[PDB]
């Protein structure tokens, strides 16, 4: 019947579920990352405190 | 035939048009409308008649905005049905309904011969 | 306080159409878009065509 | 209408499911890949003091 939401319902819809997917590829890149690098100032100080 | 939000509920026979065009007002030009008139109209109490009614199939990306879409039906004429996209829960629905539908014809000639005797 | 508030008072309609276009149609990004800027007393005159 | 959501909705779960599950794969694996690196780290840095 109606051309044009048959045409761009999907588009819209992968484009905005890339986008929600886009915010939550930085969001678990950002925290993860975070967690490396706190992790390795944890792990640094108590190796550093055992065998000083 | 279709086409986490889909919705479904009666939708008055004649105030079909009413209903698709403030769907076409509150989706903004987006829509994806089918329904088909009911065969062998139904009874009501409301207006306590043999009425006309017909039910709606629609999708679309919506989450929250259901509540006014199902909200604004029940105001006016629905009836809550949690269907399935596919055919596969078909079979249970047909099942689930079955159970009932077995018996549900009793009630009447039951309750007949009492009354009468 | 007038000279302040008149560029928003017209930016806020100027957003809502152009989210309003986007979702109502056609492709995410951008489409032509434009201001009128007409003298008056031609209002249905105008509107009709 | 007939069948189209045979095709769009099992995109969009299939989508849902895979962008999600990638969330978490993600997540998992930099966790992991932190606690592995970070037991280099300590390794190294203990072998460094121990022939210190």
């Amino acid at each position: 019947l109606t051309p044009n939401q048959v045409n761009d319902e999907l588009n819209k819809m992968q484009a905005f579920i890339r986008k929600e997917a886009e915010e939550k590829a930085k969001e678990i890149q950002l925290k993860a990352d975070q967690e490396y690098e706190i992790e390795k100032t944890n792990i640094v100080r108590n190796e550093t405190n055992n065998i000083d | 035939e279709f086409f986490v939000n889909y919705v479904t509920g009666v939708i008055a026979r004649d105030k079909v048009a009413t209903l698709e065009q403030i769907l076409w007002r509150v989706l903004r030009g987006n829509l994806f409308f089918k329904t088909v008139e009911i065969e062998q109209p139904v009874y009501d109490v409301k207006t306590r008649e043999y009425k006309h009614k017909n039910a709606f199939i629609v999708f679309s990306h919506g989450d929250l905005i259901i509540k006014r879409i199902r909200k604004i039906a029940e105001s006016l004429d629905a009836n809550l049905y949690d269907v399935d996209s596919s055919n596969e829960g078909r079979s249970q629905q047909l099942a689930k309904v079955n159970k009932n539908l077995s018996d549900l014809y009793t009630v009447l000639k039951t309750t007949s011969t009492t009354l009468e005797s | 306080a007038y000279v302040d508030v008149f560029i928003n008072w017209f930016h806020i309609k100027a957003l809502r159409v152009y989210v309003e276009s986007v979702l109502r149609y056609g492709l995410p990004p951008h489409f032509n878009i434009k201001i009128i800027a007409v003298p008056p007393k031609n209002l249905s005159k105008c509107k009709s065509e | 209408s007939q069948k189209n959501g045979i095709a769009t909705l099992l995109q969009a779960e299939k989508e849902a499911h895979e962008i999600v599950s990638k969330a978490r794969k993600y997540r998992q694996d930099k966790l992991k890949q932190a606690k592995t690196d970070a037991a280099k780290e300590i390794d190294s840095y203990k072998i460094q003091k121990d022939k210190e």
